C-alpha cells in the first residue's frame, strides 16, 4: 500500500512495510519509499528489484542532469525520465511508482504505471492494498488540507492496507516535502503491529547440538617472517 | 522443470550480541537422487561471508564471478570489501541479467570491520535486498526455516547460545525438507575470529 | 468517449475522464484531451500508456517543425500521428482524434483507428462508449453550428455514451479551438446527468 | 459450467446495536454495457429477512423464485405461519447455502454470491454469506465483488470486532452503508448511481428505501486537472 | 471455465497430551487477498468427546463436518447410544473422505479425543481420506512452518543430553496442558508473523474425562 | 540409455562407458568408445544427446592440448575440470545449449592424487570417490555406498565395477550391450580387455 | 565522411619526447594560478577568477566544481577542456563505481578514472 | 521404499515410513505394512489412501472368505481380489503399487506384485524404490536361498537404509516383518537417523558421507 | 436490430430483415417477428434456429394453455419463453422480446437477454444493430406516444441500426398490437435511408 | 518392448515369447509367461498394455473352456480365433478398449493340420505361416521370409526360431531377457526347457 496525498503548501508521500513471496512475508520492515533526489521521493509497488533498480538509474541520471544544469531537479524530469525507461520494456519491468516532490515550480505528485503510462491527481494510490486505501482517501480528502490534516489522511489510508489487505502489514513509513523546507523522512512514523512476548525462552542448554569437527576460518592474509 | 528446486538445499543467517552466524546443508541432487553430501553453500570474500542457494551450477558461477570482483575490488580500493558495500554489488550483478536471471537466493552475513555492527542480508533472483535486524533465509526449506526463526530467535544472544539457535533452525527444518540434509557447515562470526563446526544430522 | 465537432468558429474537443484496469477505475479525473501544439489538440483512446508516448513523440516533431518551418497544419500534424501508428501497428493499440484551428482551413478534424490509417470527418467519435453513440450523433450533428449548439450537441452525446458505457464516466472535459484562442469547460455529473 | 451474461455488482452489509442494514445498486450489467437500470436486488423474505444477489441476474430471478415458493411452502398446514413457526433469517441462509454447495458439487453452479441479512426470533442479529462455490463466513460487516476491497475497509472503521455492535447506532450505522454506495459510484466501473437501501431492527421493523441516489458528491478538483504531467494549458 | 475449488486458508494444530488432547485454529477466513472474517470457527465438537477441523477449501470443510456429526447422530440411534471411540470416528471420516475420492474434499482433517484407554489422541487425514494417528500434526496453510518446530519442542527432535556430544537423545516426555498451551499460542504468534493468512484470533478446544473447554486469544490483524 | 560410471580408488581414477549408441528403436553400434583423452594424466567420459557429445569433447580436448603444446605443461585435473564446467556453464544461456554430460578421471603428477570429477549439461560440478549419470546411477550409487573403501586398489576397484555392471544388466531395462573400462594411474591411460 | 583519422597524432620524436604532451604542459603553464592545501581536519582549493569583460557575469562561470559531495576539483589552462572533463568525471562516478558499489567512489580511484580518460586522449586516434 | 523377498526360512519384508507432498515431507511414521491377517501381510507404494483403503477393504473380503469357506484365503486368491477390484477403476487415476505375502500349507511362502494398471505378479523378490519397482533388490548381491533368519532380515534392513539414503523422498524410519508357517512376525521399527549411523560404524561402508 | 415500443393504444414490434453467415446474407426478406398467439408476438434475434425452435415450443404451450385456462398473459408467454431458456441456457443462443396486448394490461414488453433472465420495460431494443441505437432511443422514447409517432420512433430507430451494423438490413417490417386487432407495416430502404 | 513371435512347421506350431516385464524404465519380473492354454490343442500369446494382457488371456480362456464342459469337445482353432477376433473388435469401439495384441496356435484333430492366427487389439485377423508383434516384427518377418521352408519339421522350426532370438537379441535396444518356447502338435501342449 503506497499513497500520496498533495496538500496546501506541500506533498507527502507514505507506503507500508511489507514484501511478500508467494503467501510467505518476506521481510517485515521493507523500506518502499526511496530517495530519486533529496525533494523528489517515490513509493513503489510490484515487482521489488524492479521498482529499486529504476529509482536508482534515474535519481543518478536525476542527479548528473542536476549537475549539468546548475538547477534543483524537478519532479516532471523523473517522471519523464521513469515513463520513456518503462515503456522501452513494454511493461517487462514491473515498476508500478507514486512520484511526490517540491521543486521550483512547486509541489507535484504523479503515479506512474509499469507499462509507461502516468497521471496527475491531489490523492493516488497504488499496489494491492491501493482500492482499501482509495476507499478512505474518497471519504476523507477535501481541497486546501494543512499539513497535520494530509500526515493523518496519508497514514490513515495505509492502515487501511494494512488491515484490510493480506499483501500489506506491519509499519507506516511517511516523507513531507514542504515547499521551501527540508523534506522530512519519519521511517516508522507509526508501529500498530509489534509483536508480544513468547510464553516460553527457547534459548537451549550449550552442548545440545552434535558436532562432527570444529576448525579455526583463516580471514587473515598470508602472515610476514 | 523449475530451476530453483533441481538440485535442492538451504542457507539461514542470524545476527547476536556483536557477532553474526550463517549456516547450510551439503546436499546436491538431480531432483529425487542424491549426488553429492560435500557441496558447501557458503562462500567468504575476506570477512565478508555469502551463502547461495539454487540451481548448483549458479552457485559455483557466483561464488566464481563475486571471488573475481572482490580481488579487483581489493586491488584498486586496497581494502577488504565491508558486508553493506557488497550487498550493493550482488544486488547489481543480478539485476544486469533481469530478463535472464541466475536462478539462486544469495544471503550476506558479516561485521562491520569500522564500525564493530553485525550485519545480514538476503535477495531474491534478480537482486531484490531484504536487510532484516533478526534474521535471513533462504532455499527449498525457506518455509519451514521462517518457522523455526520466528519462534527460536530472541536479540542480544552470545556467540555460545546463537550457535544452538542458529543449528536447531537448520537441522529441523532440513528434516522436513526432501532436497535438503546430508549434513550441515554453521559459521560462528566474531569481529577477529570465525569457527566453523559440521553438524552430526540424520542421512536420509 | 471521446469527440471532435468542426463547427462555423472553429473545432471543439470533448471526452470523458475515467480510466480503467478491468473493472476498477484507475482515475476517475483523466485529461484525454492533450496539446500536441498551442491550436492542434488530440483524443486519446486505448492504452493509457501508448496514447501518451504516441502524444509525446508527436508534440517533440512539431516543436521541432515550429522551430524550422513555422506553425504546422493539422493535416501536418495527423500525418506525423499516422506514421508512428501505421509503422507501429504490431507492437501499439492505440485510437486518436486529432483537431486543430487554422486561419486559412479554418476548424479540421481528423480520427486515425488501430490500423493508422486516416481519415478526414467534419466531426469524429471514438472509444468503447462511441458505439452507443452512433446513432445519435449522424441524426444531430449539422455543419456549421454555433460555439453554444456544438458544445450541447457534445455534451448530450458523451451524456448517453458515459451513461451505457462502464469504461467512460467522471467529468465531461471539452477545448474550444478558435481564432479568440484556447477556452477548457468542464461539466459535472449533476449537470449532464439529468440531460 | 456455464458463464455469467447479465449481471449484478457489490452488495454490502452490517450489524448495528439493535438490527443489521444491507444495501445493492439498480443496474444489471451485460458485459461493459450497463444495459438494465431499476433491477432490484435486495429481495425481501417476511418482514424480518432480506436477501442481497450479485452475480448472474438470470440465476437472481431463480433464487427470487425459490424464497418466494418457500414462503409458500412454509405457510401450508402451518397455524403458526405468521408467529412462532415464521421463516428464521437462519433457515433460509441455510437452504440457500445447501442449494448453492450442491449446485457446485454438479459442475453446474449458480454464478452468484448471496448475504442474508435479517434479526432472529430472540432479537440476535443475523448476517452471514455464501457464493457459487458453496462458502460461507459470518462477521461484523460483510460485502461481495469490489464491495469486499472498497466497503469492508469502511465498514470495519466503525465495528471493527463483536464488542463494537452494542456502541454502534443505527444513524450511525446507515451514515457509513450510504458513504460506501458512493466510494463504489467513484470507483466501480460497473456501478449506478440509483441503488435500494433495507434496515431490518429489532425494535421498528423492516425499513425498505428504493430510489436512492449518491449525493454530495465531489468533483470540482477535477477543472484543476490538466493533462498527465507536463501539460500546462 | 467454471473451477469448484477455493482456498480460504487458515492454520490448524493437534496435540495430545498424556491424558488430554488440544485442536486449536485461527479464526480467520481469507479468498485470495482479502479478509473474509476475523472470527469465523474452524474446530467444532461433534460429540462423544471428538473435536473436528477441516481445513482447507472452507466449502469443502463445512460440508465435511456436516456428514460427520451426522454420521455420530446415527450411530447413537443405530447402536444404542454406544459412544463413538476415536479410532472408530477416524475410520468413518476415512470412508466419508473416500466416498468422493474422484471429486475430493480439497481439506487437511484433524480430529483430537481421548482413546479407550484415557490417553490423549490425534489423528491426522490427507483429502482422499489416508489417515494415522500422531502425538502432533500441523494443518493448512502454515503447517510447513510449525510442523518442524513441534518436531523440536514437542518430541524433542535433534536435541541431544549436554556433555554426551550426541551420544544419548534428550528423554522423551508427556507435557502438561499448561505446557501445551504456550507452544499452540508460540506456534500461532509466529506463524501470524511470517503468514499473509493466518492471524485475527486463535481458538483452542481442550478435550479431557470432564468433558471439551475453550480458550481464545487473539491475534495479529495486519 | 547410456551408462557412464566412474570410481576413485587408492591410487587410481576407473571409468566404465556403454558401447552401445542408439536413437530411438535402432541400435546404431555395439562397439562404441564414449571417451576422449584429454591430456596423458586426464581422460573424459560423456553421455548425451547425438552429435552434441562428440563435437563438445572434441572441443574441448583441441583447448587442452592446445594449453599442453603452449605451455609445455599439463593442466591438473581440478583446472581441467574447471575449464569443461565453465564451457557447459556459458552453454546453458546460449541459443542451443551443449546436451552433454561427462565424467573427467584425472591423476595429478603434483599432489600424486586420483581425482574423479562428475559435470552435469547446467555445468553443475562436484568431485566424488564415483560417480554416474541417468538412469544406472540410481542403482549403482547405493551398492558403492555400501562396498567402496577409499583405501582400496585398482584390482579391488575393478571387481567392484565388474559387480555393478552385473547388476546394471539385470535391473537396466534397455541393452547397452556391455562396457569399455580404462584406468587413469602416474604411468598413464590404459584400456582393460579382460570385462 | 566518416572519421578517417584512425591514427595516433601523439607519437614519440627521436629524442624520446612526446611533442603534443609538452605542448598540452605549455598550455596549462598559461593558465592562471590555483593550488591546494590539506590540513589535519580538511582540505582548501582555490584560484583567481579573471573575468574576460567585465559585462561578463563572473558568478556564472564555475572554476571549481563538485565532481562529488566529498571530492572537489579547480584546474589551470583551457577552460572549456575542463568543463568536458568534469561533466566525464561526474559521469565515470556514477557508472564505473555508484551504480555498482552504492557509495561514491573514494577520491583516489576517481582520479585514476580522470587520469585514464587523459591518458586515452594521447594515444587514441 | 518397499521390499518383499522370499527365502528357505520364509518371507521377509521391510519397508520405510516416509509418506511426501511434492518437496515437503508430511509423515515419517507412516504404516507401509497393512496386517491383513495373521498370515497375510500387504506392502503400500503409490498413492497413501488408495492403498490404505484398498487394502484394509482387501482384509474384509479375506476374513468374509474364511467365514462362507472355514479356511484360510491362499495368498493367490487375496492378490486377484485386489487386482480384479483395481483393474474395475483401471484409468481413473488409481496410483498403487503393492506386493501381498502370506504362507499357505496348498502354496507355501508367496509373494504376489498388484499394480493400479491392473498388473499381478508372482515372484521370489519385490522392490518399489520411488515411483520404480523392480524383481531385484536394491544391493542383490548378498543374496542366496540359504540364510539365516536374523541374517536375512539385516539384509531387508540394509536394503531399505540403501535406497533410505540416496532417494530423497525414503526415510524416517524401517519397519521390518518376518513371514512364517504360523504367521507373520513384527521385527520392530528402525529410526534412519540412529540406524545409519550405527550401520556405517559397524560395517565401515558410507565412506562418501563423514562422521 | 428488434425493438419493441409500448404506446397509449398498446405495443408495436419491429425488426430489420437479414438473416447473415459470416459477411454472406442468408435471406435478406427474414421476417424475425413472430406470432406466439393472437395478440401474443415475439422478436427474434441470435441463432435463427434457436429462436426459431424455442417460438415452436412457446406457441405449442400457448395454444394447450388457451384449449384449458383461456387467452393467457403476455406476462405468462414471457415465462414460458424465460423457461426454456433459462434451463436450457448450456446449449441455447437466443436473445427475444415478447410484447403483447390484453385489454386489463394494455401493451406490455418483456426482453429476455441470454441468461435467461426476464425484465418488463415501457421499451426494449435487442440485437447486434441495437448497440448503435442505446443513445438515440433513451433520449426520444416517451411514455403514452400516438400510434404515428410510435411508428416514426421505430422507422427513426432501425433506420440507424441498420445504417451502422452490417448484421442489419433490408426491410423495416412492423406488427402493431391494439384493441382494434393486428396490422402489419412495411417500409423499403428507399423510404427509410433518406430520413 | 514384447517379443511374441509364432512360426507353423509342417506338423506343430510353436510360440516364442519374451519373459520380461517392464513399466517405464523398471523391470519388475525376467521369467514371465505371457501364454495361456485356451483348449488342450490350442495356445494363446499376449502382449500389450499392463492389465489389459492378462486379463483378456483368462476372459477368453473361461469362456473356451466353458464351451468345452458343456459340448465335451474342441472348439478348432479357426473357430477359437474368430472368437477372439470378435470380442477384441467389440472392445475398439466400448469405452475403453482393450490394447492387447494375441498370436494363437492351435493343431486342428479334425484336419491333422496346425494354424497360426495373428490378432491385433482392433479385431485384424489373418493365418500366416509365421507371426510377430511389435518392433521385432519387421526384423523376424524378412528374416522368416528367406529361411522358412512350408515342409519344415519341429526341429528345423526350433533352430530357425532359435536365430531369430539371437539375431533379436543384437539388433533389439531393449533387455526382453530371453524367451519361453512352447510346441503345439497332435500329441498337445509342450514348454521346450533347453533354449
Ligand atoms: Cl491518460
Ligand atoms: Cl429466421
Ligand atoms: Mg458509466
Amino acid at each position: 500500500t503506497i499513497v500520496g496525498v498533495k496538500f496546501n503548501n506541500g506533498v507527502v508521500i507514505a507506503a507500508d512495510t511489507r514484501s511478500t513471496q508467494g503467501p510467505i512475508v518476506a521481510d517485515k520492515n521493507c523500506a518502499k519509499l526511496h530517495r530519486i533526489s533529496p525533494k523528489i521521493w517515490c513509493a513503489g509497488a510490484g515487482t521489488a528489484a524492479d521498482t529499486e533498480a529504476v529509482t536508482q538509474l534515474i535519481g543518478s541520471n536525476i542527479e548528473l542532469h542536476s549537475l549539468y544544469t546548475s538547477r534543483e531537479p524537478r519532479v516532471v524530469s523523473a517522471l519523464q525520465m521513469l515513463k520513456q525507461h518503462l515503456f522501452k520494456y513494454q511493461g517487462h519491468i514491473g515498476a508500478y511508482l507514486i512520484v511526490a516532490g517540491v521543486d521550483p515550480t512547486g509541489s507535484h505528485l504523479f503515479s506512474i504505471h509499469a507499462h509507461g503510462s502516468t497521471d496527475v491527481g491531489y490523492y493516488l494510490s497504488l499496489g494491492s492494498g491501493s482500492l482499501a486505501a482509495m476507499a478512505v482517501l474518497e471519504s476523507h480528502w477535501k481541497q486546501d488540507l494543512t499539513k497535520e490534516e494530509a500526515i493523518k489522511l496519508a497514514s490513515d489510508a495505509i492502515q487501511a492496507g494494512i488491515w484490510n489487505d493480506l499483501g500489506s502489514g506491519s509499519n507506516v513509513d511517511v516523507c513531507v516535502m514542504e515547499i521551501g523546507k527540508d523534506a522530512e523522512y519519519l521511517r516508522n512514523y507509526l508501529t500498530p503491529n509489534v509483536r508480544e512476548e513468547k510464553q516460553k525462552s527457547y534459548k537451549f542448554p550449550r552442548g545440545t547440538t552434535a558436532v562432527l569437527k570444529e576448525s579455526i576460518v583463516n580471514i587473515c592474509d598470508i602472515q610476514e617472517e | 522443470s523449475d530451476p530453483s528446486s533441481i538440485n535442492g538445499g538451504i542457507v539461514v543467517a542470524m545476527t547476536g550480541k556483536d557477532c553474526v552466524a550463517i549456516a547450510c546443508d551439503l546436499r546436491l541432487g538431480s531432483q529425487s537422487l542424491g549426488v553429492s553430501n560435500k557441496f558447501e553453500k557458503i562462500f567468504h570474500y575476506g570477512h565478508v561471508f555469502l551463502g547461495i542457494t539454487g540451481l548448483a551450477t549458479d552457485v559455483t558461477t557466483l561464488n566464481e564471478m563475486f571471488r573475481y570482483k572482490t580481488n579487483l575490488y581489493k586491488l584498486k580500493e586496497e581494502r577488504a570489501i565491508e558486508p553493506e558495500t557488497f550487498t550493493q554489488l550482488v544486488s547489481s550483478s543480478l539485476y544486469e541479467r533481469r530478463f535472464g536471471p541466475y536462478f539462486v537466493g544469495p544471503v550476506v552475513a558479516g561485521i562491520n570491520s569500522k564500525s564493530g555492527k553485525p550485519f545480514i542480508a538476503g535477495f531474491d533472483l534478480i537482486g531484490c535486498i531484504d536487510e532484516a535486524k533478526d534474521f535471513i533465509v533462504s532455499g527449498t526449506a525457506s518455509d519451514q526455516l521462517f518457522g523455526m526463526c520466528e519462534s527460536l530467535y530472541e536479540p542480544n544472544l552470545e556467540p555460545e547460545d546463537l550457535f544452538e539457535t542458529i543449528s536447531q533452525a537448520l537441522l529441523n527444518a532440513a528434516d522436513r525438507d526432501a532436497l535438503s540434509g546430508w549434513g550441515a557447515v554453521v559459521y560462528i562470526i566474531k569481529k577477529d575470529e570465525v569457527v566453523k563446526r559440521y553438524l552430526k544430522m540424520r542421512q536420509d | 468517449s471521446i469527440m471532435a465537432v468542426t463547427f462555423k468558429d472553429g473545432v471543439i474537443l470533448g471526452a470523458d475522464s475515467r480510466t480503467t484496469t478491468g473493472a476498477y477505475i484507475a482515475n476517475r479525473v483523466t485529461d484525454k484531451l492533450t496539446r500536441v501544439h498551442d491550436k492542434i489538440w488530440c483524443c486519446r483512446s486505448g492504452s493509457a500508456a501508448d496514447t501518451q508516448a504516441i502524444a509525446d513523440i508527436v508534440q517533440y516533431h512539431l516543436e521541432l517543425y515550429t522551430s524550422q518551418y513555422g506553425t504546422p497544419s493539422t493535416e501536418t500534424a495527423a500525418s506525423v500521428f499516422k506514421e508512428l501508428c501505421y509503422e507501429n501497428k504490431d507492437n501499439l493499440t492505440a485510437g486518436i482524434i486529432v483537431a486543430g484551428y487554422d486561419d486559412k482551413n479554418k476548424g479540421e478534424v481528423y480520427t486515425i483507428p488501430l490500423g493508422g490509417s486516416v481519415h478526414k470527418l467534419p466531426y469524429a467519435i471514438a472509444g468503447s462508449g462511441s458505439t452507443f453513440i452512433y446513432g445519435y450523433c449522424d441524426k444531430n450533428f449539422r455543419e456549421n453550428m454555433s460555439k453554444e449548439e456544438t458544445v450541447d450537441f457534445i455534451k448530450h452525446s458523451l451524456s448517453q455514451a458515459i451513461k451505457w458505457d462502464g469504461s467512460s464516466g467522471g467529468v465531461i472535459r471539452m477545448v474550444v479551438l478558435t481564432a479568440a484562442g484556447v477556452e477548457r469547460l468542464i461539466f459535472y455529473p449533476d449537470e449532464y446527468e439529468q440531460l | 459450467t456455464q458463464q455469467p451474461i447479465v449481471t449484478g455488482t457489490s452488495v454490502i452489509s452490517m450489524k448495528y446495536d439493535n438490527g443489521v442494514i444491507i444495501a445493492a445498486d439498480n443496474l444489471g450489467s451485460y458485459g461493459s454495457l450497463l444495459r438494465f437500470n431499476g433491477v432490484e436486488r435486495l429481495i425481501p423474505v417476511g418482514d424480518n429477512t432480506v436477501v442481497g444477489i450479485s452475480g448472474d441476474i438470470s440465476d437472481m430471478q431463480h433464487i427470487e423464485r425459490l424464497l418466494k415458493d418457500l414462503v409458500t411452502e412454509n405457510a401450508y398446514d402451518n397455524p403458526l405461519a405468521d408467529a412462532e413457526e415464521a421463516l428464521e433469517p437462519s433457515y433460509i441462509f441455510e437452504y440457500l447455502a445447501t442449494v448453492m454447495y450442491q449446485r457446485r458439487s454438479k459442475m453446474n453452479p449458480l454464478w452468484n454470491a448471496i448475504i442474508v441479512a435479517g434479526v432472529q426470533s430472540n432479537g440476535d442479529q443475523f448476517l452471514r454469506y455464501v457464493n457459487l462455490l458453496g462458502v460461507t463466513y459470518s462477521s461484523p460487516t460483510l460485502a461481495t465483488g469490489f464491495g469486499a476491497h472498497m466497503a469492508n475497509p469502511l465498514l470495519r472503521k466503525v465495528v471493527d470486532r463483536e464488542s463494537d455492535i452494542p456502541k454502534t447506532t443505527v444513524q450511525v450505522a446507515e451514515e457509513a452503508i450510504v458513504n460506501a454506495m458512493r466510494v463504489l459510484y467513484y470507483r466501480d466501473a460497473r456501478s449506478s448511481r440509483n441503488f435500494s437501501l433495507a434496515i431490518i431492527d429489532k425494535n421498528t421493523g423492516l425499513t425498505f428505501k428504493k430510489n436512492l441516489q449518491v449525493e454530495n458528491m465531489k468533483w470540482d478538483f477535477a477543472k484543476d486537472i490538466k493533462g498527465y504531467g507536463t501539460q500546462k494549458i | 471455465q467454471f473451477n469448484p475449488y477455493g482456498d480460504n486458508g487458515g492454520t490448524i494444530l493437534g496435540i495430545a497430551g498424556e491424558d488430554f488432547a488440544v485442536l486449536a485454529g485461527d479464526t480467520r477466513n481469507i479468498t485470495d487477498y482479502s479478509i473474509n472474517s476475523r472470527y469465523e470457527p474452524k474446530v467444532f465438537d461433534c460429540g462423544d468427546n471428538i473435536v473436528m477441523s477441516a481445513n482447507g477449501f472452507a466449502a469443502d470443510g463445512d460440508a465435511l463436518v456436516k456428514r460427520f456429526k451426522n454420521s455420530v447422530k446415527w450411530y447413537h440411534f443405530d447402536h444404542n447410544d454406544k459412544k463413538l471411540s476415536i479410532n472408530s470416528a477416524a475410520r468413518n471420516i476415512q470412508h466419508l473422505l473416500y466416498g468422493k475420492r474422484f471429486f475430493p474434499y480439497y481439506v487437511h482433517t484433524i480430529i483430537a479425543g481421548l482413546d479407550e484407554d484415557g490417553k490423549g489422541a490425534v489423528y491426522s487425514f490427507d483429502p482422499v481420506g489416508s489417515y494415522e494417528r500422531e502425538q502432533c500434526r500441523a494443518g493448512g496453510a502454515a503447517a510447513s512452518l510449525i510442523m518442524p518446530f513441534l518436531d523440536n519442542q514437542v518430541n524433542f527432535k535433534n536435541q541431544y543430553e549436554p556433555g554426551t556430544n550426541g551420544k544419548v537423545k534428550k528423554p522423551l516426555k508427556y507435557l502438561s496442558v499448561e505446557e501445551v498451551i504456550k507452544l499452540v499460542r508460540d506456534s500461532f504468534t509466529s506463524a501470524t508473523e511470517r503468514h499473509i493468512q493466518v492471524g485475527d484470533g486463535l481458538e483452542i478446544l481442550i478435550v479431557t474425562k470432564d468433558g471439551v473447554r475453550k480458550e481464545f486469544y487473539e491475534l495479529k490483524r495486519d | 540409455m547410456d551408462i557412464i560410471l566412474g570410481i576413485r580408488v587408492q591410487d587410481s581414477v576407473i571409468l566404465a562407458s556403454s558401447k552401445a549408441v542408439t536413437r530411438g528403436i535402432s541400435v546404431l553400434k555395439d562397439s562404441d568408445d564414449k571417451t576422449r583423452q584429454l591430456s596423458p594424466h586426464t581422460l573424459m567420459s560423456f553421455a548425451g544427446e547425438a552429435g552434441d557429445t562428440v563435437q563438445f569433447a572434441e572441443y574441448i580436448q583441441a583447448n587442452i592440448q592446445l594449453y599442453s603444446i603452449r605451455e609445455d605443461y599439463e593442466l591438473s585435473p581440478q583446472a581441467v575440470s574447471s575449464f569443461v564446467r565453465q564451457e557447459l556453464a556459458k552453454s546453458i544461456r546460449s541459443r542451443r545449449p551443449y546436451q552433454v554430460n561427462v565424467l573427467i578421471g584425472g591423476y595429478d603428477k603434483k599432489k600424486n592424487k586420483p581425482e574423479l570429477y562428475q559435470i552435469d549439461y547446467l555445468g553443475t560440478k562436484v568431485e566424488l570417490p564415483y560417480g554416474a549419470h541417468g538412469y544406472s546411477g540410481f542403482y549403482t550409487f547405493s551398492l558403492l555406498d555400501h562396498h567402496y573403501r577409499p583405501d582400496m586398489t585398482t584390482e579391488e576397484g575393478l571387481d567392484l565395477l565388474k559387480l555393478c555392471v552385473q547388476e546394471l544388466e539385470k535391473r537396466m531395462p534397455m541393452d547397452f550391450k556391455g562396457v569399455i573400462v580404462k584406468i587413469v594411474d602416474k604411468d598413464g591411460i590404459r584400456q582393460v580387455d579382460d570385462f | 565522411m566518416t572519421d578517417r583519422y584512425s591514427f595516433s597524432l601523439t607519437t614519440f620524436s627521436p629524442s624520446g619526447k612526446l611533442g603534443q604532451i609538452d605542448y598540452a604542459l605549455t598550455a596549462v603553464k598559461q593558465g592562471v594560478t590555483s593550488l591546494g592545501i590539506k590540513a589535519t581536519n580538511g582540505v582548501v582549493i582555490a584560484t583567481e577568477k579573471k573575468s574576460s569583460s567585465p559585462l561578463a557575469m563572473s558568478e556564472t562561470l564555475s572554476k571549481v566544481s563538485l565532481l562529488t559531495p566529498d571530492i572537489g576539483a579547480v584546474y589551470s589552462g583551457m577552460g572549456p577542456d575542463y568543463r568536458v572533463l568534469v561533466d566525464k568525471s561526474r559521469k565515470v562516478a556514477h557508472t564505473s563505481y555508484k551504480r555498482i558499489y552504492g557509495e561514491y567512489p573514494p577520491t583516489k580511484l576517481l582520479v585514476s578514472e580522470v587520469a585514464k580518460i587523459m591518458q586515452e586522449a594521447t594515444q587514441s586516434g | 521404499t518397499t521390499l518383499a523377498f522370499r527365502f528357505q526360512g520364509g518371507i521377509i519384508v521391510a519397508v520405510d515410513s516416509r509418506a511426501t507432498a511434492g518437496n515437503w515431507v508430511a509423515s515419517q511414521t507412516v504404516k507401509k505394512v497393512i496386517e491383513i491377517n495373521p498370515f497375510l501381510l500387504g506392502t503400500m507404494a503409490g498413492g497413501a489412501a488408495d492403498c490404505q483403503f484398498w487394502e484394509t477393504w482387501l482384509g474384509s473380503q479375506c476374513r468374509l472368505h474364511e467365514l462362507r469357506e472355514k479356511e484360510r484365503i491362499s495368498v493367490a486368491a487375496a492378490s486377484k481380489i485386489l487386482s480384479n477390484l483395481v483393474y474395475q477403476y483401471k484409468g481413473a487415476g488409481l496410483s498403487m503399487g503393492t506386493m501381498i505375502c502370506g504362507y499357505t500349507r496348498k502354496e507355501g511362502p508367496t509373494i504376489y506384485y498388484v499394480d493400479s494398471d491392473g498388473t499381478r505378479l508372482k515372484g521370489d523378490i519385490f522392490c518399489v524404490v520411488s515411483g520404480q519397482t523392480f524383481a531385484y533388490g536394491v544391493l542383490d548381491s548378498n543374496y542366496k536361498w540359504d540364510l539365516s533368519v536374523e541374517d536375512a532380515l539385516y539384509l531387508g534392513k540394509r536394503s531399505i537404509l540403501a535406497a533410505a539414503h540416496r532417494d530423497a523422498y525414503s526415510g524416517g524410519s524401517v519397519n521390518l516383518y518376518h513371514v512364517t508357517e504360523d504367521g507373520w512376525i513384527y521385527h520392530g521399527n528402525h529410526d534412519v537417523g540412529e540406524l545409519f549411523w550405527k550401520v556405517k560404524e559397524e560395517e565401515g561402508s558410507f565412506n562418501n558421507v563423514i562422521g
